[PDB]
């Protein structure tokens, strides 16, 4: 067919503001045909990591129920976003199941989030790990003992969140990085989003 | 900025026991930005405990501690002969970077 | 690496200006932000001034706003720092170290005695 429908992945990848990790932005994309070659063929995306499918056959295959997750983190922990890893961000702010069928894109945003900047938070204390793709939103005074403290912080009473000092003059690993994680299912339903067909 | 305050000025603590040391500040700095160096007499400082929980190379897993908010605690296990050194608190969150007041750790016979 | 040789120091006059050059080699200097710290005899440490090698940016504390200047040179891998109209109270010994760069902060300088004199 002459004209093929397309969905705006650009606005996802080109947005003024992103959500913090402890409240990760989740979006659903359906009923479109979006080329995937233009992504890994670019140079701005510093990290294009995924194993379940090669970049070459991204456009070859067709998928269903495309979900996108967006947030901003510190650089030195970009490794923690992978199937089956631990860490504060990998346990209390976001979870990635090992049986993951998707791909990961990460790139620097030093000149977009710098001063300095303080408005940045993430979950520090939580009861235990999270189920896959869980959204962990809450506000409670976690207690490191048995004495019950409520209302105000005190001894052994800790604030669940913490901010990030994204100074414009930081080195590698401390500059904020923007991360987009794409997930989907392999046509478990009638096809919704396929690759671009050649002519 | 935030000045780093150490509750004890000096520890004339005998050999063998196990105590704790505190770094206090006027406000919460970060979950993991602060760290501690070790300035030997007539030498340069070296970092062991980074990220407020993790340990750098060369630590025999003897030096530890935990804390968050406006006060952090660093603990030991058992004093020995090489503990006669200096420690300095740090903070990397605000524009200005400061150091801890320092403690002149010493052993007693 | 060979651990950040600093330029040799010495006694000066209250009104001169001494230059500290923390030249080194052994790791990339296009992405490692340097820093300058000083210690007075038996007194708390103090971050003098740091440089940003990513775009060679200058920012440093407000205890002395207009009398600290840093110049980086990635070509010959050297780090110039100087102060204007040094006083007799500015006696200390200086380190050049690595701040803000990769998480594993390490490699403090060997130190250099940069003291003032009045005789």
């Amino acid at each position: 067919p002459n004209i093929t429908n397309l969905c705006p992945f650009g606005e996802v990848f080109n947005a003024t503001r992103f959500a913090s990790v402890y409240a990760w932005n989740r979006k659903r994309i359906s009923n479109c045909v979006a080329d995937y070659s233009v992504l890994y063929n670019s140079a701005s995306f510093s990290t294009f990591k995924c194993y379940g499918v090669s970049p070459t056959k991204l456009n070859d295959l067709c998928f269903t129920n495309v979900y996108a997750d967006s947030f901003v983190i510190r650089g030195d922990e970009v490794r923690q976003i992978a199937p089956g890893q631990t860490g504060k961000i990998a346990d209390y702010n976001y979870k990635l199941p090992d049986d993951f069928t998707g791909c990961v894109i990460a790139w620097n945003s030093n000149n977009l989030d710098s001063k300095g900047n303080y408005n940045y938070l993430y979950r520090l204390f939580r009861k235990s790990n999270l189920k896959p793709f869980e959204r962990d939103i809450s506000t409670e005074i976690y207690q490191a003992g048995s004495t019950p403290c409520n209302g105000v912080e005190g001894f052994n009473c800790y604030f669940p969140l913490q901010s990030y000092g994204f100074q414009p003059t930081n080195g590698v690993g401390y500059q904020p990085y923007r991360v987009v994680v794409l997930s989907f299912e392999l046509l478990h339903a009638p096809a919704t989003v396929c690759g671009p067909k050649k002519s | 900025q935030i000045v780093l305050t150490q509750s004890p000025a000096i520890m004339s603590v005998s050999l063998g026991e196990r105590v704790t040391m505190t770094c206090t500040a006027s406000s919460s700095v970060s979950s993991s930005y602060l760290h501690w160096y070790q300035q030997k007499p007539g030498s340069s400082p070296k970092l062991w405990i980074y990220s407020t929980s993790n340990l750098a190379s060369g630590v025999p897993a003897r030096f530890s501690g935990s804390g968050s908010g406006t006060s952090y605690s660093l603990t030991i296990s058992s004093m020995e002969a090489e503990d006669a050194a200096t420690y300095y608190c740090h903070q990397y969150h605000r524009s200005p970077y400061t150091f801890g007041g320092g403690t002149k750790l010493e052993i007693k016979r | 690496e060979v651990q950040l040789e600093e330029s040799g120091g010495g006694l000066v006059k209250p009104g001169g200006s001494l230059k500290l050059s923390c030249a080194a080699s052994g790791f990339t200097f296009s992405s490692y932000t340097m820093s300058w710290v000083r210690q007075s005899p038996e007194k708390r440490l103090e971050w003098v001034a740091e440089i940003s090698s990513g775009g060679t940016y200058t920012n440093y504390p407000d205890t002395a706003t207009g009398r600290f200047t840093i110049s980086r040179d990635n070509a010959k891998n050297t780090l110039y720092l100087e102060m204007s109209s040094l006083r007799s109270e500015d006696t200390a010994m200086y380190y050049c170290a690595n701040f803000g760069n990769y998480e594993e902060i390490a490699y403090w300088g060997q130190g250099t005695l940069v003291t003032v004199s009045a005789a």
